[PDB]
């Protein structure tokens, strides 16, 4: 009757950007997971904290599904303790992560013949990202002592790379819709429980 | 605050991302002109390709502008190494120009020239296919003459006054660069000064060819003694039983190689050599299951599987369309991990082993593709070509042909077949070697000032009559370019690979062999269905350049330095064959006949 948008977030038209992922709260709502670890479209369900299995008995109050777009080599990046371009300066997964992290290779989808650049990640950054924190900032990055004075010259960089994503390219230089759900937990009633 | 050595790793990060879009545009445009043949194509790949090249150029210029000295990362440091080599952009913009216009002008000079029948007028023909076909399968001694003498009267003569000045401006822009010469600035692929216990010397491979070369003269000696002989019952006259073998009657249009001998020389024409052609045709092969045993091969000694993007994209045939492709044999690395190989297969035996270089080709670019984008290549510019022949080397072993019941069960290997084949692998690789030392002396020669411009040709055909055995059929007067005749030399290419990755294949197929736990002759080896001996392989194939080529051969053979011995050891056989063929005829040459002396 009343199911959960899982289909307005893993059949989205469009995802975001690594650095600019887009974050929704699934709540209010009954989840199935039946089409989920049962579905073989999924090349990657690594699940952290928490398995699939002894879920029913479990309450959270609300769930967060994270989508961005990445390269296949950069699945890999997305887990706990991973270090990485994507891990350190994109998107950075708690030591402490409790959820199933989905995957999938979204070359139909995503890759266009000439490139699709659509997709942009944060090359450099003056420091790590804290877990689940996005940086939008747009400014140049200073390698050196000289002032960019907000123009990109030697030793000035723009933090931020577009992915160049080719049909034809290898599976680890892919596109890879990337679905993160986060279970969070609090002194919350927690009315989304799941029978 | 930050130190020098961060800032160069920022700039390669800033660099990687840009070059591998960049490349992979200017590989993807190339490989679509490459199989699809128009002028829109044409234009794509050019603009694709200045794009690249505009964005390296001005990388380069940033890069020089750190110290290369305060760096103390070995990795970091052999990719700004090779971001610094600013080349021809050191000359002025006056001197620039006009190297290349030396240089595309000997390049037009080479592919346009077309040398002329005297006897019949209105005969000329290009060197490729006109040329070749003479030097390759004519047995007349006058028509070999003209062709051999008229492409280097016309075109020889049209490059001599090019590279007067094309060694001028390369001498100038390698001196500028900090180089003796530009002989020095070519023997800097080898040089390795930062690995201790593992460093290589431009000068040290000077000591090192010529060492490796006083090795195989008595190899060579017999071997151009066997085939003197036999040249003898072809050519009656215009030849000494002691003397040289002239220029024109060698294998083609230089003497390069003395493959196309084989017919002429060969030990037992009675028994052919074995030719699995007919029994693909008759199994049903198509050049999938070529290539498909081609990766079972590879898989075997335990390497990966080909991609499913190889089999998708790659142009593993000739299509069936109306696009025109020029589909020799190559392997493409075009970035991302998209790895592609075009070639017209047909279902012959050469193809079958041409699919198992090719596919060596490959298997080298998968496994470095884990390495930075400047560290994707071979440890030296002989080193993937040696991995490549290795291969062809296991697959074309009758053992190998009868696991893939491409040879009866029953078949029996025969004596006189193993001289057979070992007397035609010699005419490519050891017909090939006094050749490919001799042209690249020349040139360190020349480059150095060791050669005035009025000795060129006096000492070029002094050495290939003392170093190769070789007599010019018609004197030259110093107007003549003989080397520029050559491909390499009229297109701005170093020739010295082509010996180093000759010594370096032979020492690689003893030492796989070795671990293989292979007994017999060394010829006969087969490392197939032996992952002890693939994975070893493995080892230095993902090292890419990462590491030097001296540790890197290391790594496989446990030699530090080129070995001529596994090569000796491979023809062994034969040498032991062509001694005892040899007792009734003089071994050497004397540098004093000439064809032209009487
Ligand atoms: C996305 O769509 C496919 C088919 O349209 C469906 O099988 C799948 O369940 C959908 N995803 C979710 C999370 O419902
Ligand atoms: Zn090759």
């Amino acid at each position: 009757t009343n199911l959960c948008p899982f289909g307005e977030v893993f059949n989205a038209t469009r995802f975001a950007s690594v650095y600019a992922w887009n974050r929704k709260r699934i709540s209010n709502c009954v989840a199935d997971y039946s089409v989920l670890y049962n579905s073989a479209s999924f090349s990657t369900f690594k699940c952290y904290g928490v398995s699939p299995t002894k879920l029913n008995d479990l309450c959270f109050t609300n769930v967060y599904a994270d989508s961005f777009v990445i390269r296949g080599d950069e699945v890999r990046q997305i887990a706990p303790g991973q270090t990485g371009k994507i891990a350190d300066y994109n998107y950075k997964l708690p030591d402490d992560f409790t959820g199933c992290v989905i995957a999938w290779n979204s070359n139909n989808l995503d890759s266009k013949v000439g490139g699709n650049y659509n997709y942009l990640y944060r090359l450099f950054r003056k420091s790590n990202l804290k877990p689940f924190e996005r940086d939008i900032s747009t400014e140049i990055y200073q390698a050196g002592s000289t002032p960019c004075n907000g123009v990109e010259g030697f030793n000035c960089y723009f933090p931020l790379q577009s992915y160049g994503f080719q049909p034809t390219n290898g599976v680890g230089y892919q596109p890879y819709r990337v679905v993160v759900l986060s279970f969070e937990l609090l002194h919350a009633p927690a009315t989304v429980c799941g029978p | 605050r930050s130190t020098t050595e961060d800032l160069v790793k920022t700039f390669l990060e800033k660099f990687n991302s840009e070059a591998e879009e960049l490349s992979y545009q200017s590989s993807l445009a190339s490989w679509n002109y490459n199989t699809n043949i128009t002028d829109e194509n044409v234009q794509k790949m050019n603009d694709a390709g200045a794009k690249w090249s505009a964005f390296y150029e001005e990388q380069s210029k940033q890069a020089k502008t750190y110290p290369l000295e305060e760096i103390q990362d070995s990795t970091v440091k052999r990719q700004l190494q090779a971001l610094q080599h600013s080349g021809s952009s050191v000359l002025s913009a006056d001197k620039s120009q006009r190297l290349n216009t030396i240089l595309n002008a000997m390049s037009t000079i080479y592919s346009t020239g077309k040398a002329c029948n005297p006897n019949n007028p209105q005969e000329c023909l290009l060197l490729e296919p006109g040329l070749d076909d003479i030097m390759a399968n004519s047995r007349d001694y006058n028509e070999r003459l003209w062709a051999w003498e008229g492409w280097r009267s016309e075109v020889g003569k049209q490059l001599r006054p090019l590279y007067e000045e094309y060694v001028a401006l390369k001498n100038e822009m390698a001196r500028a660069n900090n180089y003796e010469d530009y002989g020095d600035y070519w023997r800097g692929d080898y040089e390795e000064e930062w690995t201790n216990g593992y460093n290589y010397s431009r000068d040290q491979l000077i000591k090192d060819v010529e060492q490796t070369f006083t090795q195989i003269q008595p190899l060579y000696e017999h071997l151009h003694a066997y085939v003197r002989a036999k040249l003898m019952d072809t050519y009656p006259s215009h030849m000494s039983p002691t003397g040289c073998l002239p220029a024109h009657l060698l294998g083609d249009m230089w003497g390069r190689f003395w493959t196309n001998l084989y017919p002429l020389t060969v030990p037992f024409g009675q028994k052919p050599n074995i030719d699995v052609t007919d029994t693909m045709v008759n199994q049903s092969w198509d050049a999938r299951r070529i290539f498909e045993e081609a990766e079972k091969f590879f898989v075997s000694v335990g390497l990966p599987n080909m991609t499913q993007g190889f089999w998708e994209n790659s142009m593993l045939t000739e299509p069936g369309d109306s696009r025109k492709v020029v589909c020799h044999p190559t392997a493409w690395d075009l970035g991302k991990h998209d790895f592609r190989i075009k070639m017209c297969t047909k279902v012959t035996m050469d193809d079958f082993l041409t699919a198992h270089h090719e596919m060596g080709h490959i298997q080298y670019d998968m496994a470095y593709a884990a390495q930075p984008f400047l560290l994707r290549n071979g440890a030296n510019e002989g080193f993937h070509e040696a991995v490549g022949e290795i291969m062809s080397l296991s697959a074309a072993t009758p053992k190998h042909l009868k696991n893939i019941g491409l040879l009866p069960p029953g078949f029996s290997e025969d004596n006189e077949t193993d001289i057979n084949f070992l007397f035609k692998q010699a005419l490519t690789i050891v017909g090939t070697l006094p050749f490919t030392y001799m042209l690249e002396k020349w040139r360190w020669m020349v480059f150095k000032g060791e050669i005035p411009k009025e000795q060129w040709m006096k000492k070029w055909w002094e050495m290939k009559r003392d170093l190769v055995g070789v007599v010019e059929p018609l004197p030259h007067d110093e107007t003549y370019c003989d080397p520029a005749s050559l491909f390499h030399v009229a297109n701005d290419y170093s020739f010295i690979r082509y010996y180093t990755r000759t010594i370096y294949q032979f020492q690689f197929q003893e030492a796989l062999c070795q671990i293989a736990k292979h007994e017999g002759p060394l010829h006969k080896c087969d490392i197939s269905n032996s992952s002890e001996a693939g994975q070893t392989l493995l080892q230095m194939l993902k090292l890419g350049r990462s590491k030097p080529w001296t540790l890197a051969l290391y790594r496989v053979v446990g030699a530090k330095n080129m070995d001529v011995r596994p090569l000796l050891n491979y023809f062994d056989p034969l040498f032991t064959w062509l001694k005892e063929q040899n007792r009734n005829s003089f071994v050497g040459w004397n540098t004093d006949w000439s064809p032209y002396a009487d």
